[PDB]
């Protein structure tokens, strides 16, 4: 596949696997991760110091929604515009 | 023999013999019409 | 023997076959251009490379050019 | 026709000496040789690359075997701080019996060289100690080198060439690369460090014959499978542990303690042990980033010919930059001495401020002979990125190909960039060297207090930033109140705070208006060292003076004196003009590092405070000062241990001025001079039996000045190197 | 393949040499040189049937003298004379150093030295038979003597006795 | 505490290197 | 005999230069080993015997370095014996023998490379012929034997720890000392 593109929006064959995935899906599920992801960063590190013995598996695991929700809006916008 | 004597042998070798046999064999080399 | 190459920007002046010490070049008669001649290298293997025909060559960019190639008791233009 | 060389038939017809210097110097440049196909090129370059790696090896297994057999290793680490550390033994029938007893003062009954190259500090820390140890290391290393040998003769046979779609198998070659070479290898030293070294850091012997059976920690494996991890963490060594013994010793094998072992002065083992098990999980999970054979993961061409901002600014973004750089071994290598040469600087800066070797913070000879070599060797790698984005510009770069992508526009633009570089380069130039002169010719007219000295704010607030408590800006990690302090309060903060606020030690140095005059010099030599490098690159397929420059490549003497006269005028040539700069610039750091830890190590700060804001303090109290050991390694009164750095030192000027003959007279002197010489030989009875069977002939333009650039370098080196060892021995 | 029903086998592995069962997941035999990892297969299958063999018998039975009167396999090493070790070392090398022509040549067959004393494959059909039954053989010691060592190296005990 | 016998093993040792180097020098 | 010819045109066509000139693996350079490893068993045997009935004068006695200068100084600050300075001189003599000879050849004498353009002698075999007296069968046997007991020697010497000289030695039988 070709992916070089022009003008102002991508064509969704950008997205791999999530291409034929729904802009509604990627805009909800952002905004889901990026407060889950924030809000594990927080009860982590933020609400008391972090110590040795207060290592939350899920927290260090959810906090890399906080990345993935950027990823899924830039895919939502993406495919917002696409029409999808 | 010992290892004490391994310097004396084989310096003199590595300095004034080794380096005298590869400069004869690379000019011999570098000489050749073939 | 290094490559002298002349292109058809040739205004046919002459200059590079006079600058020229060593023999390598010469007129021939030509259409493309007022002088009704273009400079010819038929003697590369006299070429010394001292680009004195370039130095000579009014146009711009050069007509004649110089690529100084593989080297020979005639070209490191030796005596000895 | 003379064979040699059998690459090259232009070379091999040649009849006069030229032929021999030429041949030497093109065996390397695989591309340029006669009939080579693009798969025999990456063939070759292959089963090169297997040489190269035994050549490291060997030399690797020659340091451990000479230092097993002729070293102190086992009396040095009884007492590390005291004891000299022996690279090898010298057998020098030169020597008269004075200067055999000069060498014969490091504890042992033969002449040896000292070894300032730390290995001794790593080796003990690592947990090696005994002879035994070394030499069973030489041994295996000996044995890696053979194996690397004949893998390159195999790579070499009909049946195990390999194709030159392997050898373009970029997704495979990253995912192998990240996870195994850099994520297993990191895990596997992780694993070293947990079994071997720390145990011995706390006195246990662990090796082949026993670590079986030793578990690193009493819980074993069994907090690991269940996730009770911060098992791993509990009972540090205590601030009162004395290295390779058990007398305050931890069990935790696993910690984020941060700052020094207080005895040791370096990184904490277990710190160390943590830090590549992390990396080593970071590095295997990016290694499947990228697609093999399994549909999954990313291609780099569908990446990069997608990344293009909608904006419109960046054109066409990186579209056709994969086939650019996946044709050109140039870019490829260019961007490998990039960032090598970065991450070799890096490795410099930090190994200073954060040493991890027991002891080798004491060792000052050391610490100065590692730091000046490390920039050195990243100084070379940066120069050597250019010269082969140069080089990719005239002999693989596409126009065609690449066109209004983000390499085309760069070209497009060239005289901008170009330009920029020149106005900083100036403005740099005028205001550091204005200033630097208006102290002096305060200071020497006795009004110090008339001196421009400008705090270096900006570098002291991210020193504050990180902790260091002096300057009272109250910021970040430096104020109590702050998130950024609440948040690692428990974790790392407390060692690395005691280590920050710590002046006893090189991490976050007090800095002063000293500091920023050689900041900007610093600043100054970066910027005109790039300006040379990249007019260079960005001017090496032409420019107005010679608009098809391309046509004659990347090295080439001139062409000639008309339109005005166009010496140095190759892309090669930038080569040249930035060496000189490059060696200027790791001149200034380099003399920087060294004094400001003379006084740091002699407790006696304010001569560099007060001395360094104008030029005749360095040239006073920096190089005439500290020259008095070295220059008196021999005199009429007799010989020291410092001899040999004194002749050397001599040696090195000597080598230096010869390349001034070089690079200021040029080839025409020369070769008029030789054509009498040549007349002489033949009509000279007795010796007129003998005839040359190569011409002789004045080096080429371009020869001499790769001939005096090198004696120019090796004499730099040669002058530097002995000065900075012998100026420490001799304080300290 | 057969070895893996489900998946098929690789372009190389097309079931006419003998020891292709088509197992070949990763498919390692598109880039590497099949002749001679054959070669090397068989080499392994050779060295572990010995190996294999050597450690249950030298358990039971052993050669006169005190110092070959170790049960313990891996125990045995340290025992056995230097110099009986450098003849044996020595014996291997002239042995490799002799066949290391015919491995890189690709000339013969891959294992085949021309070693067959007592003429036992006659047939070219019974060279079949006992060409895939040596790898069969040789696949199952390479997996046996492997679990020997481990075996001892955890326990601390020879192979009849554990 | 190196013995003779160590640094002639490791003398004999440096042939293979030694050989292998003639063979890759010569196959370039 | 199909090993080793083929192994004999393997070498000649990795190095035809050496091999044109007798050099490496021929029968030019096996001959002349054979003749250099009979003399110095012999040289050996005598070294033997010299030190057991005390023909060398202070041999056990350490050379000045005032007289003889650096070259005595060995590693570890040890000094070269009297014993070994002499058994090196006496190889001297014979060193600069074999230069005169190599160089500068009697007439008759077997040369130590090829001429421009001779062949080899063809190889002996697996066992040459026996023939009895001076011929070059007789040499080329003496010669091998030679050279496998230089090997074998050296070989026992490693492996068991013993000197070279208690090995010769006790092989004939306690008879040199
Ligand atoms: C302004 C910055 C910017 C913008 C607007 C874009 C825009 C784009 N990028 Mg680019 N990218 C950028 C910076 C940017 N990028 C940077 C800095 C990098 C790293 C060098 C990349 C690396 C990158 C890759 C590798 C790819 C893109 C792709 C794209 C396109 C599709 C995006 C997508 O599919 O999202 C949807 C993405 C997700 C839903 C995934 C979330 C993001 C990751 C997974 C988070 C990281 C998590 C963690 C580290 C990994 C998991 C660990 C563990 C669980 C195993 C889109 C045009 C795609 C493309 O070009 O198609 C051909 C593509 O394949 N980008
Ligand atoms: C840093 C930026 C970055 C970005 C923008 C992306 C973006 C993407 N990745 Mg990548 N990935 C990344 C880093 C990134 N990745 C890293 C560090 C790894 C190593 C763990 C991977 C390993 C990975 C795999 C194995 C795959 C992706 C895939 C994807 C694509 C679909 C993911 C999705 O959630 O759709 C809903 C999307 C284009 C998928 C894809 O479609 O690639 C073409 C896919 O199969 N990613
Ligand atoms: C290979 C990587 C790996 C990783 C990252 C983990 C991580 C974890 N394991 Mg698991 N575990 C593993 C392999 C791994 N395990 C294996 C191979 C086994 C044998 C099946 C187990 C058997 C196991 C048990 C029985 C338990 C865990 C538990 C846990 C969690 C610890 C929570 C806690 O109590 O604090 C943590 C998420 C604990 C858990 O999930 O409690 C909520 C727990 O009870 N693990
Ligand atoms: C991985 C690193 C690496 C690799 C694989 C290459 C590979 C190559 N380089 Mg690049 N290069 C590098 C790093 C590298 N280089 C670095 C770090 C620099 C900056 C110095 C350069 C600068 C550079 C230039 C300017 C050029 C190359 C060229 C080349 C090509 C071969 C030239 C040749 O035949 O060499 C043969 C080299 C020599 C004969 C020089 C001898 C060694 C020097 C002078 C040091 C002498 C030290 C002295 C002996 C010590 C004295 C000791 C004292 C005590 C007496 C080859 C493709 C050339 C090319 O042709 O590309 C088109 C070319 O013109 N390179
Ligand atoms: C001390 C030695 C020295 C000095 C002072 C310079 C200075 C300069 N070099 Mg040069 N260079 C040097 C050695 C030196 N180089 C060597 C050994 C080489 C190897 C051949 C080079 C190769 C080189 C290259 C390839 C380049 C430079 C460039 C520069 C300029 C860099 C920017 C700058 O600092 O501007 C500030 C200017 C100065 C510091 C110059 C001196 C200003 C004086 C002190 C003003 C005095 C005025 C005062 C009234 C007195 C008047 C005197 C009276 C008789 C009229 C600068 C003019 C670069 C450049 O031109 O960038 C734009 C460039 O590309 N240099
Ligand atoms: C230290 C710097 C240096 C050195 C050593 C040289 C050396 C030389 N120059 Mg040069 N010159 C220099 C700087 C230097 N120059 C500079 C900066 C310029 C630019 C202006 C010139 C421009 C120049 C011109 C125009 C001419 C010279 C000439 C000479 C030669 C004079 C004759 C002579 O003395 O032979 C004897 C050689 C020496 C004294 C050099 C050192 C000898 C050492 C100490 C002894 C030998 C050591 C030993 C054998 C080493 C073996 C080691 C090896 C086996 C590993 C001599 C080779 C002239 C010439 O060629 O005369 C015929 C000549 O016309 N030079
Ligand atoms: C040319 C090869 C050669 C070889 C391989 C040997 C080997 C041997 N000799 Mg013999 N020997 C030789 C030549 C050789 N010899 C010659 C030329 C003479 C004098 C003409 C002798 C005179 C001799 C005596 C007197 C004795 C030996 C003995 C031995 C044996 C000593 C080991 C042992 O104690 O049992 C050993 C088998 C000893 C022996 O027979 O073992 C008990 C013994 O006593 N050798
Ligand atoms: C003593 C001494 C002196 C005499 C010195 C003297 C000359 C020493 C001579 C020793 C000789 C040369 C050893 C030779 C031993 C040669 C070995 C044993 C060859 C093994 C070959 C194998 C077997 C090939 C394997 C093959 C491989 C490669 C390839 C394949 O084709 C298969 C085969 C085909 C098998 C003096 C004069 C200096 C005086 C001093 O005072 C005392
Ligand atoms: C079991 C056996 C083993 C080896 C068996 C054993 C050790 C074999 C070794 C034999 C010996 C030691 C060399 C004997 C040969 C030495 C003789 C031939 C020397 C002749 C000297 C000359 C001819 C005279 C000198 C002259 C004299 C007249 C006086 C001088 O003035 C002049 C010259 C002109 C120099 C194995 C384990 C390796 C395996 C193999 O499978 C079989
Ligand atoms: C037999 C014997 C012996 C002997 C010994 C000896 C005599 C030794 C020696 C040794 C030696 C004498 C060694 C050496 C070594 C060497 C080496 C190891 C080298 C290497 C090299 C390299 C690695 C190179 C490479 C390269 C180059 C540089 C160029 C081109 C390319 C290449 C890559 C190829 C004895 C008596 C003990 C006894 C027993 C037996
Ligand atoms: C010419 C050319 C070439 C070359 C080039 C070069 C040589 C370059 C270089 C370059 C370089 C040499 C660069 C560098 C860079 C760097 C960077 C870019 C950095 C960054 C950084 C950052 C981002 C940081 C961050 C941070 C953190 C992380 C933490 C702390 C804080 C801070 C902020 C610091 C090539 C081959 C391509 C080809 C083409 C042409
Ligand atoms: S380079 Fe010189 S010799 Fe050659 S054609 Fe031009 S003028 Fe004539
Ligand atoms: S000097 Fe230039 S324009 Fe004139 S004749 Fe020569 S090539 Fe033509």
């Amino acid at each position: 596949k070709d992916t070089f593109w022009t003008g102002k929006v991508p064509p969704s064959t950008v997205l791999g696997i999530g291409e034929k995935v729904p802009s509604a899906a990627y805009i909800i599920s952002s905004v889901v991760c990026l407060l889950v992801g924030s809000y594990c960063v927080y009860e982590s590190n933020l609400l008391s110091p972090l110590t040795v013995t207060t290592i939350n598996p899920l927290y260090v695991l959810g906090s890399l929604l906080v990345p993935y929700s950027w990823g899924l809006h830039v895919a939502g916008w993406i495919q917002l515009k696409n029409g999808k | 023999m010992t290892a004490s004597y391994l310097p004396s042998i084989l310096v003199p070798i590595i300095g004034l013999v080794f380096p005298f046999i590869s400069m004869a064999l690379f000019f011999i080399y570098v000489e050749q019409e073939e | 023997a290094h490559n002298v190459k002349i292109y058809d920007t040739c205004i046919g002046c002459t200059q590079c076959v006079r600058a020229c010490p060593c023999d390598v070049l010469e007129m021939v008669p030509w259409d493309g251009c007022k002088a009704l001649q273009i400079a010819s290298a038929p003697r590369t293997e006299d070429c010394v490379g001292c680009k004195r025909c370039e130095t000579a060559c009014p146009t711009d960019f050069l007509s004649i050019r110089v690529y100084l190639g593989a080297e020979t008791s005639r070209s490191m233009g030796l005596a000895y | 026709v003379t064979k040699f060389p059998k690459f090259s038939q232009a070379l091999a017809q040649d009849p006069t000496t030229r032929r021999i210097w030429y041949g030497i110097a093109t065996a390397h440049d695989f591309e340029s040789h006669d009939n080579i196909t693009e798969e025999n090129l990456y063939q070759r370059i292959f089963a090169s690359h297997f040489g190269h790696l035994a050549i490291i090896f060997l030399w690797t297994s020659g340091n451990l075997f000479h230092v097993a057999w002729q070293g102190n290793f086992e009396k040095w680490i009884l007492n590390p701080t005291k004891i000299k550390p022996i690279a090898h033994a010298i057998w020098d029938p030169h020597f008269g019996q004075a200067a055999l007893k000069a060498f014969s003062q490091t504890g042992v009954d033969y002449p040896t060289n000292i070894s300032y190259s730390g290995l001794y500090h790593w080796w003990y820390t690592i947990g090696i100690r005994t002879n035994n140890d070394l030499y069973l290391g030489a041994l295996f290393l000996l044995v890696i080198s053979g194996l690397f040998l004949f893998a390159g003769w195999l790579h070499l046979q009909p049946k195990f060439k390999p194709s030159l779609a392997w050898f373009k198998n970029n997704e495979s070659r990253l995912n192998h690369h990240l996870a195994g070479l850099f994520g297993v290898s990191s895990l596997a030293w992780a694993g070293h460090l947990v079994h071997v070294a720390i145990p011995e850091a706390r006195g246990q012997h662990v090796g082949w014959d026993n670590f079986l059976s030793t578990k690193p920690h009493p819980a074993g494996l069994e907090p690991f499978f269940k996730g009770q991890w911060s098992v791993y963490a509990d009972g540090p060594d205590s601030m009162n542990h004395v290295f390779n013994t058990s007398e305050g010793a931890g069990k935790a094998i696993l910690t984020f303690l941060g700052g020094f072992h207080p005895q040791t002065k370096s990184l904490w083992l277990t710190d160390i042990a943590h830090h590549h098990l992390a990396i080593a999980v970071i590095f295997i999970i990016a290694g499947h980033m990228y697609r093999t054979n399994w549909s999954i993961g990313h291609s780099l061409k569908e990446i990069l010919d997608a990344h293009r901002a909608p904006g419109g600014r960046l054109g066409d973004g990186h579209k056709g930059l994969f086939e650019t750089i996946n044709n050109s071994l140039h870019f490829q290598l260019g961007l490998a001495l990039a960032s090598l040469g970065v991450i070799t600087s890096l490795v410099a800066q930090h190994m200073y401020a954060m040493p991890s070797y027991v002891f080798i913070a004491n060792d000052f000879t050391t610490q100065a002979a590692l730091y000046t070599h490390h920039q050195y060797i990243a100084g070379f790698l940066m120069v050597g990125a250019f010269a082969h984005g140069a080089i990719f510009f005239i002999r693989d770069y596409n126009p065609e190909q690449n066109k209004n992508n983000v390499l085309a526009r760069m070209l497009e633009h060239k005289e901008a960039i170009i330009s920029h570089l020149s106005w900083v380069s100036l403005f740099l130039g005028f205001h550091t060297l204005g200033i630097y002169v208006h102290n002096d010719v305060v200071v020497a007219f006795g009004s110090p207090e008339k001196q421009i000295l400008i705090e270096p704010v900006f570098a002291q607030w991210i020193q504050a930033a990180s902790g260091k408590a002096l300057y009272g800006f109250n910021i970040l990690l430096s104020s109590s109140d702050s998130v950024a302090t609440r948040a690692g309060e428990s974790l790392w903060l407390p060692g690395w705070l005691k280590g920050v606020n710590d002046t006893n030690n090189s991490l976050f140095l007090d800095i002063g208006p000293g500091d920023f005059l050689v900041h900007h010099a610093i600043a100054l030599g970066l910027h005109t060292t790039t300006l040379i490098l990249v007019k260079g690159a960005l001017d090496a397929r032409g420019s107005k003076l010679m608009p098809d420059k391309k046509d004659f490549g990347y090295s080439f003497p001139c062409d000639g004196p008309g339109r005005g006269g166009t010496c140095d005028i190759s892309a090669w040539d930038a080569f040249y003009l930035a060496m000189f700069w490059m060696l200027n610039t790791l001149g200034w750091l380099t003399f920087y590092w060294h004094w400001k830890h003379l006084t740091l190590w002699g407790g006696n700060v304010n001569q560099f405070n007060e001395s360094s804001t104008y030029l005749m303090g360095w040239f006073r109290d920096y190089l005439w000062l500290n020259s008095s050991p070295l220059i008196n390694g021999y005199n009429p009164y007799g010989v020291n241990n410092l001899s040999v750095w004194a002749w050397m030192f001599l040696f090195g000027h000597l080598v230096w001025a010869t390349g001034f003959m070089f690079l200021i007279s040029w080839r025409g002197y020369w070769q008029e001079l030789i054509e009498t010489l040549a007349w002489a030989h033949e009509r000279t009875p007795l010796a007129n039996l003998i005839k040359w069977k190569d011409k002789p002939v004045a080096l080429s333009i371009v020869q001499a000045r790769l001939v005096g650039l090198a004696h120019f370098a090796v004499g730099y080196i040669l002058t530097y190197a002995p000065f900075v060892i012998a100026s420490t021995v001799g304080k300290f | 393949s057969r070895a893996l029903p489900f998946l098929e086998a690789p372009k190389k592995l097309d079931g006419k040499i003998p020891g292709d069962a088509g197992f070949d997941p990763l498919y390692i035999s598109d880039n590497m040189n099949l002749d001679y990892l054959r070669a090397s297969e068989i080499k392994h299958c050779r060295v572990a049937m010995l190996a294999a063999l050597g450690y249950i018998t030298q358990e039971f039975f052993h050669l006169p003298g005190d110092v070959f009167n170790e049960k313990h396999a891996l125990a045995a090493i340290h025992k056995v004379p230097i110099e009986g070790w450098i003849q044996i070392i020595l014996f291997i090398s002239l042995v490799e150093i002799a066949t290391f022509r015919t491995t890189f040549s690709f000339d013969r067959e891959p294992g085949d030295f021309g070693f067959d004393p007592l003429g036992l494959a006659k047939s070219p059909q019974l060279r079949r038979r006992y060409q895939e039954s040596e790898i069969r053989n040789g696949r199952l010691a390479m997996i046996a003597v492997i679990g020997f060592i481990v075996q001892e190296l955890v326990t601390g005990k020879s192979v009849v006795e554990q | 505490m190196i013995n003779d016998s160590q640094i002639f093993i490791a003398l004999i040792l440096s042939l293979v290197p030694a050989v292998l180097a003639l063979k890759l020098a010569r196959e370039l | 005999l199909g090993i080793f010819r083929q192994a004999m045109k393997d070498f000649a066509s990795e190095y035809p230069d050496f091999v044109s000139r007798g050099l490496g693996v021929t029968s030019k350079a096996e001959r002349w080993n054979g003749r250099h490893a009979m003399f110095g068993l012999l040289a050996i045997v005598l070294t033997g015997y010299a030190k057991g009935h005390g023909w060398i004068p202070n041999a056990d006695q350490v050379l000045d370095m005032q007289q003889w200068g650096t070259l005595v100084m060995e590693g570890f600050n040890q000094k070269i014996t009297n014993e070994r300075a002499i058994v090196l001189v006496a190889h001297i003599h014979v060193l600069l023998v074999s230069i005169a000879a190599a160089i500068a050849p009697f007439s008759f004498q077997d040369r130590l490379l090829l001429r421009p353009g001779e062949k080899d002698e063809e190889p002996a075999g697996l066992l040459p012929p026996f023939k009895l007296g001076l011929t070059k069968e007789a040499e080329l046997w003496n010669g091998r034997l030679a050279m496998l007991g230089v090997t074998f020697i050296v070989a026992t010497s490693i492996i068991t720890g013993q000197s070279i000289l208690d090995v010769v030695n006790k092989g004939l039988g306690n008879i040199l000392y």
